[PDB]
RNA sequence: GUAACGGGGCUAAACCAUGCACCGAAGCUGCGGCAGCGACGCUUAUGCGUUGUUGGGUAGGGGAGCGUUCUGUAAGCCUGCGAAGGUGUGCUGUGAGGCAUGCUGGAGGUAUCAGAAGUGCGAAUGCUGACAUAAGUAACGAUAAAGCGGGUGAAAAGCCC
RNA sequence: CCCGGCGAGGGGAGUGAAAAAGAACCUGAAACCGUGUACGUACAAGCAGUGGGAGCACGCUUAGGCGUGUGACUGCGUACC
């Protein structure tokens, strides 16, 4: 008969803490972007926001493979005039280093108000100390 | 208690009536009066006439104690319209419609 | 309710060729 | 100059949203002899701030 | 279709279809593409086709024995009342009286009844034979039938 | 004979209007835009009554993919040790087993792990 | 108190007490059903299928209807090639009751 | 405007050899429902305890059907405790359709089988009537020019002095 | 009889089977224009639909869905001749 489908209202959420020191920047953006849309939970539903809430902290210290850490290029466009600027990998973590983390995995994600709202979840901070520890965010082995 | 009242066949166009009319829309007998009184518009007299109307037909016609009373329904609806030729530039013929529109005031105590 | 009668000819087109 | 498409009843109550209007909603009480008039102007009868204005 | 042979508008310039004359077909006010014209509808039937299809329908009805058989049957006056009457005592209304020989007393009494109906044994049709539920003949009748059909 | 079609006429407008009930702008209003919703609505279904079934799977393999991620074991060797078990199970009453009871499904997992060991 | 079982090739999860709608089948509409092909039976303690079709597990069901399922229109049409084709079904259905499961 | 992996991103998530698993179509298989074609065991103007197969389709060819005006059936039947049209609903048939009814209506309609079409509209820069669109936008028709006071009138800048 | 401007129209009364049969007058649909009700919508992009789909508003036997309206989100989906 009629397959389940998990109800909105009645979804929890745990927190988790991820470490990004020594992690390599797509593995991880995967496996985030994988929490974030419930793909591990046995309850999993295509339309409903079913993941979890994710801290990641240090960073700046994620780790790319080769020589991308200078030879990889994040473009983007003001739709303006000319307004197309470029920024390698060493200049985004100098200026800030979580939006690096926060465009891999903004890709990683699906794309519309589902998307935007999976997202909306991560909560990335440069240093190693994080605001929400009143909602128990147990650390996650990864 | 209906105590309607309308005006048909009115010159006044119903897109410009129901800017009037929405003004007065569920407010009170007095208020919709005083607006309308003071409103800068000839659908202004146009359905304060009605409105007039209404009151007086509520006071003779059905319960008096006009105090309590409140405009609960009142709409603008379009009329008939005449056709009017208006000679145009280079021998061109276009067609004025005369647009005429139907108000309506339904005023209960309840 | 009759029909145009009139109607003028049309403005002569730009040069094409 | 002109509309390739003709737009929707939608989109014209969404422009015609603007142009209602607004009620005065400053009816102003005359001291003396109790009548409503728009504020800063003389009565029908022709009293402004109590005393006579136009003598008719 | 009264008109004109002018075309409504010029062929070319005209912000308009084009039309050649007010008498078209997909016009308001005259038409008619394939307008109907008096015809005969009459069919050819052969006369061996008719007389198998009267043999048919006498046999049909003697099967089914809607068809009688009597002797001479005459009314005594031309009034409707005693043929109303010698039809109601032999339990019949709707029938039709062939004979041999035409009686005037027999057709007025039954020109104005309807469920009764007169016919000569030459002016029988299968139609009417078919119509009606049931037939009453005569000896001379029957027997100027079958030398009809031979 | 001259017959007029106008009863006709209406009575099939009124059935394609009908049908087309509940769209937006004209579409639910002119009958000459409304027949092309009704076919293009007909052959939506069409496609969907096939799209349903492949997207059900879709999202029976994804659920059964998290439960057995979660209990130890991937997708893929979860099936190869239930097919060399021998066991018939469909992807419908896997996914409905995983998400109500969480013990069957262990015991489903711990079998086919046996199985393929 | 919940089983599976294969009846029209396909599997009906079904517990105690409720009715389910499935594929039709030559059988009375007041004649219990009975089905031999079960492929778990569930408890408190987990039974699983060593080999298909349990052992001597069986469903007993009561039919309830024997009617159609809801009207649905087939509708194929081809664009620009002159072609529309129209047609419905109806699927038939004998909703029977799942009283009695076996173990 | 990055723009010559789809992107994210990947140092294996790049390429060669092999293997074991899974996803993967309207393809096959399992079930039910419908129609054509050939056979044999039988029904013999028709069901099949059946069997194998076919069923994408334009132009085109063949067959079977739904809808309406009128005529015979039909001076028979429904119908002022409510016909036709209009308007929503529930069933029903692979379908054009059919049945009953909530409300308006007010006096015509018509079962089954046959006969003829001015017999089915979504387009032809189609024709007739109406209503939207632009839009409450341009414009309110020589840049010789109106103001005050009194009067009538419900209302006066344009009516009278 | 009353409102209204000794108007127009409307509201009461009466005639009338019926006055949403009132002369702009048999039956009175559509495009088009509003009111009230329930839902959705002000961070979300594209033939505006289909499959799934939580919630809300209305009645039911039973106390679970079922009948209707709405429908956030999601895969697919570039009108007709």
């Amino acid at each position: 008969m009629k397959t389940f489908t998990a109800k909105p209202e009645t979804v929890k959420r745990d927190w988790y803490v991820v470490d990004a020191t020594g992690k390599t920047l797509g593995r991880l953006a995967t496996e985030l972007a994988r929490r974030l849309r419930g793909k591990h939970k046995a309850e999993y539903t295509p339309h409903v926001d079913t993941g979890d809430y994710i801290i990641v902290l240090n960073a700046d210290k994620v780790a790319v493979t080769g020589n991308k850490r200078t030879d990889k290029v994040y473009y983007h466009h003001t739709g303006h005039i000319g307004g197309i600027k470029q920024a390698t990998f060493e200049e985004m973590i100098a200026r800030r280093p979580e939006r690096v983390i926060e465009i891999a995995v903004k890709g990683m994600l699906p794309k519309g108000p589902l998307g935007r709202a999976m997202f909306r979840k991560l909560k990335v901070y440069a240093g190693n100390e994080h605001n929400h520890a009143a909602q128990q965010p147990q650390v996650l082995d990864i | 208690m209906e105590t309607i009242a309308k005006h048909r066949h009115a010159r006044s166009s119903a897109q410009k009536v129901r800017l009037v009319a929405d003004l007065i829309r569920g407010k009170k007998v007095s208020q919709a009066l005083d607006i309308l009184t003071y409103t800068n518009k000839k659908a202004a007299v146009l359905v304060k006439k009605v409105l007039e109307s209404a009151i007086a037909n509520a006071e003779h016609n059905d319960g008096a104690d006009i105090d309590d009373l409140k405009v609960t329904k009142i709409f603008v609806d379009e009329g008939p319209s005449m056709k009017r030729i208006m000679p145009r530039a280079k021998g061109r013929a276009d067609r004025i419609l005369k647009r005429t529109s139907h108000i309506t005031v339904v005023v209960s105590d309840r | 309710n009759n029909r145009p009668v009139y109607i003028p000819r049309p403005r002569p087109p730009h040069p094409r060729l | 100059a002109v509309q390739q498409n003709k737009p929707t009843r939608s989109k014209r109550g969404m422009r015609r949203s603007h142009d209602a209007l607004t009620a005065v909603t400053s009816l102003s009480v005359d001291k003396t002899s109790g009548e409503k008039h728009l504020r800063h102007h003389i009565t029908a009868d022709g009293y402004y701030r109590g005393r006579k204005v136009i003598a008719k | 279709v009264t008109g004109s042979g002018k075309k409504p508008w010029r062929q070319k310039g005209t912000g308009r279809a084009r039309s050649g004359s007010i008498k078209s077909p997909i016009w308001r006010s005259g038409g008619v593409t394939f307008a109907a014209r008096p015809q005969d509808h009459s069919q050819k039937v052969n006369k061996k086709m008719y007389r198998g299809a009267l043999k048919s329908i006498l046999s049909e009805l003697v099967r089914q024995d809607r068809l009688i058989v009597v002797e001479k049957f005459s009314v005594e006056a031309p009034k409707t009342k005693l043929l109303a009457q010698k039809l109601k005592d032999m339990a019949l209304e709707d029938v039709l009286i062939i004979t041999g020989e035409l009686d005037e007393n027999l057709f007025l009494a039954a020109r104005n009844l309807h469920k009764v109906d007169v016919r000569d044994a030459t002016g029988i049709d299968p139609v009417s034979l078919i119509a009606f539920d049931k037939v009453v003949m005569t000896a001379d009748a029957v027997k100027q039938v079958e030398e009809m059909l031979a | 004979a001259r017959v007029k079609r106008g009863v006709i006429a209406r009575a099939r407008h009124k059935k394609i209007l009908k049908q087309a009930k509940g769209y937006y702008g004209a579409r639910s209003r002119v009958y000459r835009v409304a027949f092309q919703a009704v076919i293009k609505a007909g052959q939506y279904a069409y496609r969907d009554r096939r799209q349903r079934k492949r997207q059900f799977r879709q999202l029976w393999i994804a659920r059964i993919n998290a439960a057995a991620r979660q209990n130890g074991i991937s997708y893929s060797k979860f099936i190869n040790g239930l097919k060399k078990a021998s066991v018939e199970i469909d992807r419908k009453i896997l996914a409905d087993i995983a998400v109500f009871d969480k013990v069957a499904f262990t015991a489903l997992v711990e079998k086919a792990k046996a199985a393929l060991a | 108190m919940y089983a599976v079982f294969q009846s029209g090739g396909k599997q009906h999860r079904v517990s105690e007490g409720q009715t389910v709608r499935l594929e039709k089948l030559d059988i009375a509409t007041g004649e219990t059903v009975e089905f031999a092909e079960v492929l778990m039976i569930a408890n408190g303690e987990e039974v699983k299928i060593g080999v298909p079709f349990v052992d001597g597990g069986v469903i007993k069901a009561e039919v309830v209807a024997h009617g159609r399922g809801e009207k649905v229109k087939i509708v194929k049409f081809r664009r620009r090639k002159h072609y529309r084709k129209q047609q419905g079904h109806r699927q038939w259905f004998t909703d029977v009751k799942i009283t009695g499961i076996s173990a």
